[PDB]
C-alpha cells in the first residue's frame, strides 16, 4: 500500500515548483520486476497478439488481401519491391525464396479454392464447414509477416466495423431517438432476421401507432437495411460473426496495451538512470521524455 | 506574424500569479489552482448528484471512490482543460444579479 | 545575425520558442502513440512550464 | 518553551523534519534523513572549516 502514504505527503507537500522532483515521486509508487514479472507481461502480451491475429484470421477476405498481392507482383517476373519481405515468412519453432513463398501458397490457393463450396453445404454452420474455415485461419497463423501490411490489415478491419456500427447507431439516430422505437422489443426483432423487412412490417403488423407512420421515413429506415446487406454482402460474414470478431479483439488489444503499460513503467528509473549521463547539451527532463 | 497550434490548451502566465484576475473570477484560492494545473488534485466541472459539488478539489483516491460509485454521472478532471470547462460552465449574468 | 568573425548572435526569445515548439510537437506525438497517461501528464505540465 | 513547541518526540522524527524542510515535496525514507544530515556537517568532502 504505498500510495497512502503518497496523501500524507502530498496534503504536507511543501508545494515545490520543480517538475523534477515531483515527476520522480509520481513515479517512484510502482516498484522493479525481476525473473518472473517480466516473463509474465510478454506472456499477457503474447497471448494479445496472437488473439489479435486469430481475430484477423477469421476474416474470410484477410487471405486474397495476403495473396493478391503477392500474386500480382508474381506476373512482374519477380517481386524487387519491399513487400515481398512482408510476404508470409513462417514462423519457426532471411531473404524470401519462390521455393518458400510458392509451396507456402499452394495450400493457400488450395484452401481458398475448396472452403467456397463447404459453406454453401448445409448453411453457414455446417460442422465440416467450420472446421474447413478454422483449417484455412490455421494454415493462415502459420506465417509471420511484416508490422507495415498488418498495420493497414488491422485497419481495414477497424474501418470496416466502424462503418458498421455508424450503419446500426443511424437506426436508432433516425427512428428510435426520434419516433421512440421501444429497444426491449427492438434487440429482440433485430437480431432475428436482420436481411429483410419481416421484423420491419411485423412492427405495423402491431398496433404500434408510432410505426404505422413509417412510409414517410421508409426511404430513410430501409437504406440503413439496404447498407448493411451491401456490406454483408461485399464482406460475405453475417453480422453475428463479424460483432463476436470486434469484442475479442477489442478485448485482446486492451490486454496488450494494459501489459505493455504495466511493464513501461518498471524502468522509468532505468530511464533516468542513464539520461544523468548525458547532462548539459539540450536540458534533464527533455531526456527523460527522449528515454521513455 | 506567425502563430503556433497548442495540442494541449495552456494557461496565461500573467492572469494567473500577479495579484490574481481568474482567482477573484472564480472564486477559488491559488493553491488550489496550482494543484489543478500540476496534475494533483481533480476538480469537478458538473456532478450530477448531490453528493458532489461544482469547484470541488478532488484527491486520487476518493477519486476512484467516486469512480465505482457514480462514474459517468460526474464529470470531474485535471489540467488546464479543467479551468477551461470551469471558465465555459460559468454564467456572469447570473452572479451579478446573485452577489 | 551574423558577426564579422564569423560567429553567429540571437536574442534568448529564439531558445525559448525552440524549446516549447519541440516539446509541443513531442506531445503531438505522444497523444497519437496512445502512451501511458503519466507521460502525458508530465509531457504537458513541462509544456505549460515552457 | 523551545522544547513545548517541539513537536518531534525522537530523532525520527526530527530527521523526518529536516527532511522535509530541505527537500519540500519529496517524501522521506528511514535511510535517506539521516544520510542528509551526516553530509551537512560531518562529511570532510562536502564540509570545511580549515
Amino acid at each position: 500500500a504505498a500510495a497512502q502514504v503518497l496523501s500524507s505527503v502530498e496534503s504536507e507537500i511543501g508545494r515545490t515548483t520543480d517538475p523534477v522532483r515531483m515527476y520522480m515521486r509520481e513515479m517512484g509508487t510502482v516498484e522493479l520486476l525481476t525473473r518472473e514479472g517480466e516473463i509474465d507481461i510478454a506472456k499477457r502480451i503474447e497471448d494479445g497478439i496472437n488473439q489479435v491475429q486469430c481475430s484477423v484470421a477469421e476474416y474470410p477476405e484477410a487471405i486474397t488481401y495476403l495473396l493478391e498481392q503477392y500474386d500480382r507482383v508474381e506476373a512482374e517476373e519477380a517481386r524487387l519491391s519491399d513487400l515481398i519481405t512482408g510476404f508470409v515468412d513462417p514462423n519457426a519453432e532471411n531473404s524470401i525464396d519462390p521455393e518458400l513463398a510458392r509451396e507456402k501458397f499452394a495450400e493457400l490457393r488450395a484452401q481458398y479454392v475448396v472452403t467456397r463450396d463447404t459453406i454453401k453445404a448445409k448453411g453457414r454452420s455446417h460442422a465440416t464447414a467450420q472446421e474447413e474455415i478454422l483449417k484455412l485461419s490455421e494454415v493462415f497463423k502459420q506465417f509471420r509477416l511484416v508490422p507495415k501490411q498488418f498495420d493497414y490489415l488491422v485497419n481495414s478491419m477497424r474501418v470496416m466495423m466502424d462503418r458498421v456500427r455508424t450503419q446500426e447507431r443511424l437506426i436508432m439516430k433516425l427512428c428510435v431517438e426520434q419516433c421512440k422505437m421501444p429497444k426491449k422489443n427492438f434487440i429482440t426483432l433485430f437480431t432475428g432476421n436482420e436481411t429483410s423487412d419481416t421484423w420491419f412490417n411485423a412492427a405495423i403488423a402491431m398496433n404500434k401507432p408510432w410505426s404505422e407512420k413509417l412510409h414517410d421515413v421508409s426511404e430513410e429506415v430501409h437504406r440503413a437495411l439496404q447498407k448493411l446487406q451491401q456490406i454483408e454482402e461485399e464482406t460475405g460474414l453475417t453480422i453475428e460473426q463479424v460483432k463476436d470478431i470486434n469484442r475479442r479483439m477489442s478485448i485482446g488489444e486492451a490486454k496488450a496495451r494494459r501489459a505493455k503499460k504495466e511493464m513501461v513503467e518498471a524502468n522509468l528509473r532505468l530511464v533516468i538512470s542513464i539520461a544523468k549521463k548525458y547532462t548539459r547539451g539540450l536540458q534533464f527532463l527533455d531526456l527523460i521524455q527522449e528515454g521513455n | 506574424m506567425g502563430h503556433i497550434e497548442l495540442a494541449s490548451p495552456t494557461a496565461h502566465i500573467w492572469f494567473l500569479k500577479s495579484l490574481s484576475r481568474i482567482g477573484l473570477l472564480l472564486d477559488m484560492p491559488l493553491r488550489d489552482i496550482e494543484r489543478v494545473l500540476y496534475f494533483e488534485s481533480y476538480v469537478v466541472i458538473e456532478g450530477g448528484m448531490t453528493n458532489l459539488e461544482r469547484q470541488q478539489i478532488l484527491t486520487e483516491e476518493q477519486y476512484l471512490d467516486a469512480l465505482e460509485e457514480f462514474g459517468d454521472e460526474f464529470d470531474a478532471k485535471m489540467g488546464a482543460e479543467a479551468i477551461q470547462a470551469l471558465l465555459k460552465s460559468m454564467d456572469l449574468e447570473q452572479e451579478c444579479e446573485q452577489l | 545575425v551574423p558577426l564579422d568573425g564569423g560567429r553567429f548572435a540571437t536574442s534568448d526569445l529564439n531558445d525559448l520558442y525552440r524549446r516549447v515548439i519541440n516539446r509541443n510537437n513531442r506531445l503531438k506525438r505522444l497523444l497519437d502513440l496512445a502512451a501511458p497517461d503519466i507521460i502525458v501528464r508530465n509531457e504537458k505540465r513541462m509544456l505549460q512550464e515552457a | 518553551e523551545t522544547l513545548r513547541v517541539d513537536p518531534t518526540n525522537d530523532r525520527l522524527s526530527a530527521l523526518v523534519e529536516i527532511y522535509r524542510m530541505m527537500r519540500p515535496g519529496e517524501p522521506p525514507t528511514r535511510e535517506a534523513a539521516e544520510s542528509l544530515f551526516e553530509n551537512l556537517f560531518f562529511s570532510e568532502d562536502r564540509y570545511d572549516l580549515s
